């Protein structure tokens, strides 16, 4: 299409609207009431610009840009003078009843309606009546609710009803007295409700953990870093102040996460902040621990090492592909041991064949918002993967966009398309062992044991595709089920199936595979996503090593004298007597951790090694992605006596004080170099970022934006001589403002979104090629492999159903997006958000041992009798006990295990 | 049309002329709100346009300015060719009452632009200058050396990639150049500093600094001598440089102003009003005219306290330690205006973007009343104490004289320009915050332009400023004293402290800084030691692309060798205290 | 819009009443005398249109209690200066095209055509002179001309 803006000619998508069109070329339109994620509804009246009919024309009419299409041959007006008048106008309007409330408020400096009233050049006030007030509402842990500052933007229903699928939020009363927020005070009980503290442009809703230690967004240190609280990979900015994480925000990327996080990721670091985590090396001496630096403990460790007659090293999927590859080099390729079970292992390398050797794309997370027909085998998403969810919400209103689209409406046009497909929908099957946060949309939901779940995936691939095996003992009504989910998926231009690890059954991921190759075999775009458990298992699976169970099998026969455990807290995984009757058997444990764990009290030596916020790394993301991931600030800035530093350096520098007797730290880069070098697998990691040596135009990249303050106060309570500015010899990004952030420079990977005049996050259209796309030089992140020429063979392991035997419970995993995430309970915020940890019970078998809602029962599991009180599942099978996974004393390898003597105590 | 609009320029004559004698493609015409003709000239074709300037009927016979410009991180670069580097040269026809400024584009592998030397002699060190601070390399230039930072220095400060902030400090560093500096009077190689014939060997070396016993800065000058005779002389120069151009482009447009302050340290105001003035012509801002009349007012003000000092010390340069007491008690009366005003003596730092930072206290005007009842009687007792004294007048008439080419080729501007018998003040010729509702006399000397001369000159301009103070207190508008504009820095208190749309503005204005537009702006003013000017790029973002601050002394310190060549060292001594210049604008 | 006297003597269609100034409506004309100050009928019709609106669109919604707070000072005498040309301003931009919907357009014809025939009932009502700010003591402000 082409345009002419203010006489100046532009071409642009003619499927736009003129006002994303127009940002999408650097034009500045204030608005309020649009984002590019939610659609265009024409309410805060904003983005006014003066249409023209044709070339000569003076007259004009002021014309909506988010309602107006640019279409071919367009002819508008930004800087009109009536144009002009009326954006300040609606700017007036909008602070006629705005609170005083800019030193006092968290959005101060980040606020896009500070942004468009300075950008509009309104200044003087002439209203002299009252303001409108409104009382507040508690909103939960997560979100502070201030609904004075509120404009009435209708952003926040619009994203967390129609977007965001949530129930508990909406708009009530009137002319000017609109209220938004909840019907009655209590949590948000959305997984997506921490986005509306960047979805309002004002400060009436913010993050209320970061209200706590409250900094402004010209103070924070920032960097592009990944989240690592699930298997996604979303990308974040972590950013800080005075040597604590202060703040976790969305950073854009426009393949995965792009203007969205979950509640876990966006509130779940507050483990970073603990003042119980290790700062220094500590030697265990007798009963002292005693305070070594990094030279000692590497000598000393390197001397009980070379002393040892075998070094076996356990990894884990909460570090990064470097950490484990040092560990792996430091102990060796055959002594190197994955941190998880064998069974979790089977799982996960089941999962990573599927995805790298089965034929069929796996999806990122943005292209999840584009298939036709989703069947979620076994994974709850929710609880587990929750951004994949959102994403599968969007593809379920994909149907009323298409019956939209065929009517001619135009795709930014919200309402109507919403008015158009009222409630139909791309079919959604959720199967799980109790109901889903899917249920609301989904077209069928079963509630089923996983070997059920398995065969009714086993069953639909055999409907399919008659060469699959066959189900036999299928009751008539779930066959009639059956085919009508098979009947919905064989109509589906783009069928997804989405499973994972986290059902603690293989045969579930080896059904979803049989139905990802059934509607391969038809000629369909299907589609597999397979959800992981941690931030870095499909790396862990990629590289590769022995089960924990056989590194406990070492350390109690006595083959290994010496254990390296790195950032596992080995109670996950395996049983707690066991693990401690390991490492006590073990003479030397050696714990590489940044978190306070209990294997730390028989630990040998301890290495204080850093967390995501003070590390540099790769991880893997479940879609196969690597991403790198880097340090947003020195730890030993502040306090000088700390000496905590990456768990690759700790690893290297041990691996060269045990060969050469020397100490070498390492560079990140010839670490990133020994991986692709050594495992071919993983060589696709080098091109997640560039190298420490890549430059724009000379300069770094700046870490704090350019008004960043206090350079000679801050650390002046300490010494009142400023120290040396950090450097970062490990990546490109330099511990200062000396750098370049600008938007048009030629790199992907962006700490922070900051425009002149564009304060707020709404800065990232400045950072895209086109408003609501991808980055204007690509997204951050390289797939480590591409879909296979040829695909896999069909799996005949069909199961046999779930039979409930006497004297024995199935434990049911239930998972919990607060809780289950090993770092995220650390952190203090989460506990007030965290569930009771209870036991789901059948109605039949609570009714048949005689206990009712509340009361405590005990069960031993691995000798070991703890009590929990009952709650009523009506979903749950019978004969199944549903257990919350990855809470205090439960562990996520419990999942499919029996339960014996399970009595009231 | 305002003053502050966007202009190209086209219909002035030198673009015709251009047009006519080069082609219609030689050439590209730059639409900026410097106020001047900005042409973007062939590198090849340079020495040829400045020739061509040079023969003009009307002539540019002065190079004002010459520096460069970092283009690597400019965004907004429209209608401007391609440049990595750029070179601008700006060149004043005071006949025509006309400027140009000529720029040159380079890319990053061929910084290199013929020298100007042989058409303007202060090219010399304005492209040392500029080889020092941006790495480009002038063919033809006679020693091309570091200026201001040391010759053992590595990168180019005033480049992007350069960090601003101070690195750490290291003995070993300091004592090693300590180790330098005491093998430097033993390892000395005239060759290094462009001297010839050094040590015939009926030539001596003599070191003056680098302290001096004055009030005019640390510094050092190396004399060929024969006797007493000073035959050659070139200045060392840079021990006060202070990275202002560089602290200009990691500052925002407000929190800069205070750097501007301390560019001419006895200045004060007078170096604050052409920095809020081009920053107001980025911003589109046309101030009230008691803003004006308030900020002539302390101008003037500033301009006698610093003609005092100079008058003083030149007369103690003479020998005479006397008036230096009752003139520093007359700097006091002015220091405490200066304190009932704005609240500091020295670096007000007052002036702001659209106005200035309160209105004016309760009782200024009785202040003002004592001041201007109180100078007249102690200016006439000083003159006949020293200024008519014979004493002075053999030391001070003859010494270091110079016609108006001398002063024209070398860029001498204030005192000594007019004391060559050439009018030109930008009060008058190019009038800037309402200097033409104000009447005051241009003094002028005979043709020749001596110590005596120049400071009879300064007394004559401390005069006319004292008029010009009585004519602000007579006469003062009652009104603002900030701008109605939104891009006023900060806004009005009272309203920031009442109104959310205010509070807003002032908030986002202190915090972030104000977004000044995409442009180019200039702003040349009549400085208490000369003229002085800023040139600031901005890119559109909060802070200034690019700061250039033309000073004065700077010429005036190039104008030394070319005026002393044949003199004895008392008249070096005698020079050096009759020029007014400060050692920080010189290095800035 | 209120049409005067001099428009009686005109057809009830909708091209008619549309070419004077004015919309044909529902066809249910509503008369007033001389008794009714047309501030107080303005100020009561803004009231009954700011208080109906829906909300979505800020012009109507954060612009006719604007013009109702202006009509209730004009009211009781307490006007400043500025008032009537802020009713204007609202007047003009709170007309078609600028709100969501045609309730805004509505509200604001009643208030231009009564500024527009009966502008001396609404400058009675400018008595006191414009104050939007007070005195804080240690700060001089910046007193605009
Ligand atoms: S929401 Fe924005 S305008 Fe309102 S008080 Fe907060 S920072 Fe100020
Ligand atoms: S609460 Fe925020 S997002 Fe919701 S309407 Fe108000 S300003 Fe918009
Ligand atoms: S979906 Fe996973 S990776 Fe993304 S923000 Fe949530 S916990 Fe982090
Ligand atoms: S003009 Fe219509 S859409 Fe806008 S707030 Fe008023 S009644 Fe609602
Ligand atoms: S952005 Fe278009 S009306 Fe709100
Ligand atoms: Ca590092």
């Amino acid at each position: 299409a082409t345009i002419h803006v203010d006489g100046k000619e532009y071409e642009v998508n003619g499927a736009d609207n003129l006002l994303e069109a127009c940002l999408s070329l650097g034009l500045d339109i204030p608005y309020f009431c649009w984002h590019p994620a939610l659609g265009s509804v024409g309410a805060c009246r904003q983005c006014a610009v003066k249409q023209y009919q044709n070339a000569e024309d003076t007259r004009g009419r002021l014309v909506m840009s988010c309602m107006t299409p640019a279409s071919d041959g367009t002819f508008i007006s930004i800087d009109d003078e009536e144009a002009k008048q009326f954006r300040e106008s609606v700017v007036e309007w909008l602070m006629t009843n705005h609170p005083h409330d800019c030193p006092v408020c968290e959005e101060g400096g980040n606020c896009h309606l500070q942004d468009m009233t300075v950008m509009t050049g309104h200044s003087f006030r002439r209203y002299r009546f009252t303001k409108r007030t409104h009382r507040n509402q508690d909103l939960g842990p997560f979100i502070s609710h201030e609904m004075n500052r509120c404009i009435a933007c209708y952003r926040c229903v619009r994203y967390y009803k129609d977007y965001a699928g949530g129930t508990d939020l909406g708009v009530y009363g009137a002319h000017d007295n609109v209220y938004f927020g909840r019907p009655e005070d209590g949590t948000l009980e959305s997984e997506f409700s921490g986005n509306l503290v960047e979805i309002c442009p004002t400060g009436v809703f913010t993050d209320k953990t970061h209200s706590e230690r409250y900094n402004r967004k010209w103070d924070m240190q920032f960097a592009p870093s990944i989240c690592q609280q699930c298997s996604i990979g979303c990308n974040i900015s972590p950013g800080e102040r005075y040597g604590e994480l202060r703040r976790i925000e969305n950073r854009y990327n426009g393949t995965v996460n792009h203007y969205f996080l979950c509640d876990r990721g966006r509130f779940g670091y507050g483990y970073v902040n603990l003042k119980d985590r290790p700062r220094q090396p500590v030697q265990r001496r007798g009963d002292d621990f005693i305070t070594l630096n990094a030279e000692q403990a590497m000598q000393g460790a390197a001397d009980i090492l070379r002393q040892s007659k075998k070094v076996i090293g356990i990894g884990s999927p909460r570090a990064s592909v470097e950490s484990n590859f040092a560990l792996r080099e430091l102990v060796g390729e055959e002594n190197f041991y994955t941190g998880i079970a064998h069974g979790e292992q089977e799982r996960l390398q089941l999962a990573l064949k599927v995805l790298r050797e089965g034929g069929i794309y796996t999806p990122a997370l943005r292209e999840i918002e584009s298939y036709d027909a989703v069947l979620v085998l076994g994974e709850d998403v929710t609880q587990t993967g929750a951004r994949v969810a959102l994403a599968v919400r969007q593809a379920v209103k994909g149907k009323a966009r298409e019956m939209a689209a065929a009517q001619k409406v135009a795709d930014w046009q919200i309402a109507a398309i919403l008015n158009i497909g009222q409630r139909a929908k791309h079919p959604l099957f959720v199967t799980n062992v109790d109901d889903t946060r899917l249920d609301d949309i989904a077209a069928w939901t079963y509630r089923a044991p996983v070997e059920d779940q398995a065969r009714l995936g086993f069953a639909i691939a055999h409907a399919l595709d008659n060469s699959a095996p066959a189900v036999d003992g299928i009751e008539p009504e779930l066959q009639s089920k059956i085919d009508v989910i098979v009947q919905a998926l064989a109509g589906a231009k783009k069928p997804l199936i989405i499973s994972g690890t986290n059902a603690g059954s293989l045969e579930v991921i080896q059904a979803a595979a049989n139905v990802a190759k059934a509607l391969k075999g038809r000629g369909a775009d299907v589609g597999i996503t397979m959800i992981a458990r941690s931030v870095n298992s499909m790396g862990l699976g990629i590289m590769g090593g022995g089960s924990l169970e056989e590194a406990l099998t070492e350390l109690e026969t006595g083959r290994a004298d010496a254990v390296v455990v790195l950032e596992n807290d080995l109670h996950r995984h395996a049983s707690a007597t066991r693990v401690n009757a390991a490492l006590a058997k073990a003479p030397l444990v050696m714990v590489v951790d940044h978190q306070r764990t209990a294997i730390m009290e028989n630990a040998h030596l301890v290495l204080s090694a850093a967390s995501f916020a003070e590390s540099d790394g790769t991880v893997i993301n479940n879609e196969g992605r690597a991403q790198r991931f880097f340090q947003v600030y020195d730890p030993a800035y502040y306090d000088s006596k700390t000496v905590m530093l990456e768990s690759w350096r700790w690893l290297h520098s041990l691996h060269s004080t045990l060969l050469s007797r020397e100490v070498d730290w390492t560079q990140l880069d010839h670490v990133i170099d020994a991986v692709v070098a050594k495992i071919p697998e993983l060589a696709g990691i080098k091109d997640a970022a560039p190298d420490a040596t890549f430059r724009i135009r000379g300069q770094k990249l700046a870490r704090e934006p350019h008004r960043y303050s206090g350079r000679t106060a801050m650390r002046a309570n300490i010494s009142v001589h400023e120290p040396r500015q950090p450097q970062d010899i490990d990546t490109m990004f330099t511990f200062s403002m000396e750098g370049n952030n600008q938007p048009t420079a030629h790199r992907s990977q962006v700490p922070f979104a900051w425009a002149p005049g564009w304060n707020s996050p709404q800065a990232w259209n400045k950072f895209q090629d086109e408003v609501g796309g991808k980055l204007r030089f690509g997204d951050p992140g390289v797939r480590l492999f591409e879909t296979s020429e040829n695909g896999l063979d069909y799996f005949t392991s069909v199961p046999a159903r779930f039979q409930p035997q006497d004297g024995k419970w199935r434990i049911a995993p239930y998972y919990h997006l607060f809780g289950s995430d090993e770092l995220s309970q650390r952190a203090p915020v989460f506990q007030s958000r965290m569930p009771q940890p209870y036991i789901k019970l059948n109605p039949a078998d609570a009714a048949k041992l005689g206990v009712n809602a509340g009361t405590r029962v005990s069960f031993s599991y691995d000798g070991n009798t703890v009590t929990l009180p009952v709650e009523i599942a009506e979903g749950l099978t019978a004969g199944q006990v549903g257990l919350p996974m990855g809470m205090s004393g439960i562990a996520p390898v419990l999942a499919g295990a029996h339960l014996e003597d399970l009595k009231e105590a | 049309e305002p003053a502050w609009q966007t202009r190209d320029h086209l219909d002035d004559p030198v673009i015709g002329e251009l047009r006519n004698r080069f082609g219609p493609d030689a050439f590209t015409v730059q639409a900026t709100r410097t106020g001047v003709p900005v042409v973007w000239i062939k590198r090849e074709q340079l020495l040829e346009v400045g020739d061509f300037l040079k023969k003009l009927p009307k002539p540019y016979v002065m190079l004002f300015d010459l520096h460069g410009m970092d283009e690597r991180l400019r965004t907004h670069r429209e209608g401007l060719p391609a440049a990595d580097f750029s070179v601008f040269y700006h060149l004043i026809s005071i006949d025509r009452n006309r400027d140009i400024m000529l720029k040159v584009a380079l890319a990053e592998n061929d910084l290199h632009v013929p020298t100007f030397t042989k058409l303007f002699p202060n090219a010399n060190w304005y492209e040392r200058e500029t080889w020092d601070l941006f790495g480009i390399t002038f063919d033809g230039h006679p020693n091309l050396r570091r200026i201001m930072m040391p010759q053992t220095w590595k990168g180019h400060p005033l480049r992007k990639d350069y960090p601003a902030r101070a690195t750490e400090f290291s003995p070993f560093e300091l004592t090693k150049a300590k180790q330098d500096l005491e093998m430097e009077a033993l390892t000395f190689k005239p060759e290094e500093w462009g001297m010839k014939r050094g040590t015939n060997e009926d030539f001596m070396f003599l070191n003056l600094g680098p302290n001096h016993p004055s009030a005019h800065g640390a510094f050092r000058i190396v004399l060929q001598l024969d006797g007493e005779e000073i035959v050659d002389c070139v200045p060392d120069i840079g021990y006060h440089h202070r990275g202002a151009e560089k602290m200009g482009e990691r500052q925002s447009w407000h929190s800069y102003i205070p750097y501007t302050d301390r560019i001419e340290y006895l200045g004060g105001c007078v170096n604050e009003m052409p920095y809020v003035l081009a920053v107001e012509k980025l911003a589109g801002i046309t101030v009230p005219d008691r803003v004006n009349v308030i900020r002539v007012m302390l101008s003037e003000l500033f301009r006698i306290n610093s003609h005092l000092l100079y008058i003083s010390t030149f007369i103690q340069d003479v020998g005479a330690m006397t008036p230096v007491f009752f003139a520093f008690t007359d700097r006091q009366k002015i220091y405490d205006l200066v304190e009932a005003i704005t609240g500091f003596r020295m670096h007000p730092a007052w002036f702001r973007i659209g106005g200035v930072a309160h209105d004016l206290p309760r009782g200024w005007d009785r202040l003002l009343r004592e001041f201007l009842d109180w100078m007249p009687k102690r200016l006439a007792s000083y003159e006949k104490a020293a200024l008519q004294n014979t004493i002075l007048k053999g030391r001070s008439q003859g010494v270091a004289a110079y016609g108006a080419k001398e002063a024209l080729e070398w860029g001498t501007t204030g005192a000594g320009l007019r004391a060559t018998g050439i009018d030109f003040d930008v009060r008058k010729a190019r009038p800037y915050s309402g200097y033409e509702n104000f009447d005051f006399e241009i003094p002028v000397g005979g043709g020749v332009s001596d110590c005596y001369t120049r400071v009879m000159l300064k007394v004559e301009e401390l005069r006319q400023s004292l008029r010009i103070l009585e004519q602000c207190l007579n006469n003062m508008p009652e009104g603002p004293f900030k701008a109605d504009h939104p891009l006023t820095t900060p806004p009005p208190k009272e309203r920031t402290l009442q109104h959310i749309e205010t509070l807003i503005t002032h908030f986002l204005q202190v915090s972030w800084g104000p977004v000044m537009p995409a442009n180019e702006s200039f702003q040349m003013i009549e400085a208490t030691k000369g003229i002085n000017s800023y040139y600031l790029t901005s890119d559109g973002s909060t802070m200034s692309y690019r700061t250039r601050i033309r000073t004065p002394s700077y010429a005036h310190l190039q104008q030394i060798p070319a005026a002393i060549r044949g003199s004895l060292v008392s008249d070096l001594i005698v020079y050096l205290g009759s020029i007014d210049f400060v050692m920080s604008d010189v290095d800035r | 819009d209120f049409l005067t006297e001099a428009h009686l003597d005109l057809p009830m269609e909708f091209e008619s009443i549309g070419k004077a100034g004015s919309r044909l409506g529902t066809a249910l004309a509503m008369a007033v005398d001389h008794e009714i100050n047309m501030v107080s009928l303005v100020r009561n019709l803004e009231e009954f249109f700011a208080r109906e609106s829906c909300g979505w669109c800020t012009p109507c919604r954060d612009g006719l209690p604007w013009s109702v707070k202006i009509l209730r000072a004009l009211e009781r005498g307490e006007g400043q200066p500025g008032d009537i040309e802020t009713l204007e301003q609202l007047c003009r931009f709170l007309g078609p095209g600028k709100t969501f919907c045609a309730h805004a357009p509505g509200a604001v014809e009643p208030l231009q055509s009564a500024i527009k025939y009966f502008r001396e009932e609404f400058e009675a009502g400018i008595k006191q002179p414009f104050s939007n700010t007070h005195l804080i003591n240690g700060i001089q402000p910046n007193l605009l001309k």
